[PDB]
């Protein structure tokens, strides 16, 4: 659907939901615009 | 579980960035402000043969007008495009500063550098001085934000270099606002031609 022919997951990365930056599962803060984590 | 990019869009102010961005209709209706930063963040999603991609383009709020931009807006850029105004030669000029700051916080991300405004008849900035890219590893593109001209080309670029893949397509043009003005097809086909030229020839 909305996926992408060859894509990988990657394990606890989120989404910020401010900025869209894909941040790493141990930053409890958006690194770019400081958001906290979801 | 999505393709997506985050996207800066760098260049001095006045060089046509908002206006450009602002084509894709979507990604305008769909924005999202970044109040600590000031940015607005476009969803510009392209379909490709693979499947549809993402680019979140971040614009500024004209705070390039002042000085540099903070850290936090480069931070994480997986891509960027350079802007410069072709009737403007100062903004050309200031390309190789915007490419420093973009490059001392994301390393060397793929880049394509823009000459927005050649539906302009009176064009300062003309092929043969454009010679940045050439020097840094860098595509370039003419473009013609109120027109529309060449605005999928930055992104089919960026998307190919992206993914690894130069066979990748756009299987459609993103819905765009209609043009505003008329790029002469003449005079495209002159500055790509324009454009060739240089490129074979050297520094
Ligand atoms: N003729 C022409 N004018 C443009 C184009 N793009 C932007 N402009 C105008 O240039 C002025 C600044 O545009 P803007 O998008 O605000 O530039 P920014 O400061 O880089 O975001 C505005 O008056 C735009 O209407 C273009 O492609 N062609
Ligand atoms: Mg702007
Ligand atoms: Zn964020």
């Amino acid at each position: 659907g909305s996926g992408f022919e060859g894509m990988f997951i990657r394990k606890g990365q989120w989404d910020c939901s401010v900025c869209c930056v894909q941040n790493e599962s141990s930053s409890l803060k958006c690194v770019a615009c400081d958001a906290s984590k979801p | 579980p999505q393709v997506q990019f985050k996207l800066v869009l760098v260049g001095d102010g006045g060089t046509g960035k908002t206006t450009f961005v602002k084509r894709h209709l979507t990604g305008e209706s769909e924005k999202k402000y970044v109040a600590t930063l000031g940015v607005e963040v476009h969803p510009l999603v392209f379909h490709t043969n693979r499947g549809p991609i993402k680019f979140n383009v971040w614009d500024t709020a004209g705070q390039e007008k002042f000085g540099g931009l903070r850290d936090g807006y480069y931070i994480q850029a997986q891509c960027a495009i350079i802007m410069f105004d072709v009737t403007s030669r100062v903004t050309y000029k200031n390309v190789p500063n915007w490419h420093r700051d973009l490059v001392r916080v994301c390393e060397n991300i793929p880049i394509v550098l823009c000459g927005n405004k050649v539906d302009i008849k009176d064009r300062k900035v003309k092929a043969k001085s454009i010679v940045f890219h050439r020097k840094k590893n860098l595509q370039y593109y003419d473009i013609s934000a109120k027109s529309n001209y060449n605005f999928e080309k930055p992104f089919l670029w960026l998307a190919r270099k992206l993914i690894g893949d130069p066979n990748l397509e756009f299987v459609a043009m993103p819905a765009l606002a209609p043009p505003e003005v008329v790029m002469d097809p003449a005079l495209a086909a002159q500055y790509e031609h324009d454009l060739e030229v240089a490129q074979t020839t050297a520094l």
